[PDB]
């Protein structure tokens, strides 16, 4: 709205490594939660074919449609409850404090429902698990909520 | 510019200046390439090197040329800060594919082409991404050593 | 040349060069063959070694007349480069025959003859193509180790 936030736009040239002011299609799912959206890859998918978008053939953007497609992803920014991340992995384990054994949520992230490669698990869980083989994801949950 | 980098630019100016009256003239040029070996150093390699310059080669106007050509210069310590950041746990020199992605893949001045320019000359294991070091001394020092 | 090369031969002058002035005079070759055993090194062999230059031996009389024997002269590293090449699964010395096709029928250089004096000093395992690195050794230091 401007609240006009030109540092989109500014971003936009940051993510943009030919400098023409485009952002091909496969970049825009990492953008938009690089400028403070989490759409699950799969909505961010839908969404592209919705609008008869195909993210197989070459892309290229513009400005004006990369807008619109981060303010229809910004209402959905209502699904993002911790009350349900922490919920979720206190049921993931037994007993009265909150630690998943390392390798079940590496295994977990990795395989089920959308495929985080296990790069990325094992940079996600970097410092937070120590070598008892125990995540604390009340900690866990904490730090992954402050980026 | 670190200040023993600039007491290195002083020292340098000091032996190219052998009249020791704080310009370098042409004839410092020529006589400091004869006291390193150059008994054919031409007269327009002299102009060239004077032709870089508004005015007289005093200690600032020496420091402003190197200045503005060496505006991405870096020291051989916070180079090798990166490339301990680059292998976090220690020792090991970095593969060759994983600094052509993350060349290109963060930045436009690690695009392709200009990594094929940097295994050129900055050999094999340096141009790959393995060995380390031996890059940071060259940036700093150029030739082979 | 690389510049370790060039400082190592910087090193071998200056133990060669016995009165320190930066040159190399008939004196300092008996002086230095004497002082690693030679006691009756003849003064022709001193004076053939000085029949090779034109002027005096400094340091860059003697750089162009080591340059301009060793111009195909190649550093232990580029040499198990390219015998990492033609042994691309790594660890393996590479056969006989396979050596001997190869520098064949690729290149004039390569010609059977030269491929027997091959295999005269560089022994077997060097000559046939098996071992490998004892003759990146003595391609930049000759003798037997």
């Amino acid at each position: 709205s401007k609240a006009a936030a030109d540092d989109f736009k500014e971003a936009f040239l940051l993510f943009d490594r030919t400098g023409d002011a485009k952002i091909t299609a496969s970049q825009v799912g990492d953008i938009a939660r690089a400028l403070g959206q989490n759409p699950t890859n799969a909505e961010i998918n839908k969404i592209l074919g919705n609008p008869s978008k195909e993210e197989m053939n070459a892309a290229a953007i513009t400005f004006e449609e990369f807008l619109p497609m981060l303010q229809a992803a910004a209402n959905n920014k209502d699904q993002g409850t911790f009350e349900d991340f922490v919920e979720g992995l206190r049921v993931f384990d037994k007993e009265g404090n909150g630690t998943v054994m390392g390798a079940e949520l590496r295994h977990v992230l990795a395989t089920l429902g959308e495929k985080m490669t296990e790069e990325e698990v094992e940079e996600l869980m970097k410092g937070q698990e120590d070598s008892n083989g125990c995540i604390n994801y009340e900690a866990f949950v904490k730090h992954i909520m402050s980026v | 510019f670190d200040e023993t980098e600039i007491e290195d630019f002083k020292e340098a100016f000091t032996v190219i200046d052998q009249n020791a009256d704080g310009i370098i003239d042409k004839d410092d040029l020529r006589e400091t390439f004869a006291a390193m070996g150059r008994l054919n150093v031409k007269n327009e390699e002299l102009d060239a090197m004077i032709k870089e310059a508004s005015g007289p080669i005093n200690f600032t106007v020496f420091l402003t040329m190197f200045g503005e050509k060496l505006k991405g210069a870096d020291p051989e310590d916070v180079i090798m800060g990166a490339f301990k950041v680059l292998d976090p746990d220690g020792k090991g020199s970095i593969k060759k594919s994983f600094l052509e992605e993350l060349l290109t893949t963060g930045g436009g001045r690690f695009t392709p082409e200009e990594i094929k320019n940097m295994w050129a000359a900055f050999p094999p294991d340096v141009a790959g991404n393995v060995d380390y070091k031996n890059i940071c001394y060259v940036i700093t020092h150029g030739e082979d050593a």
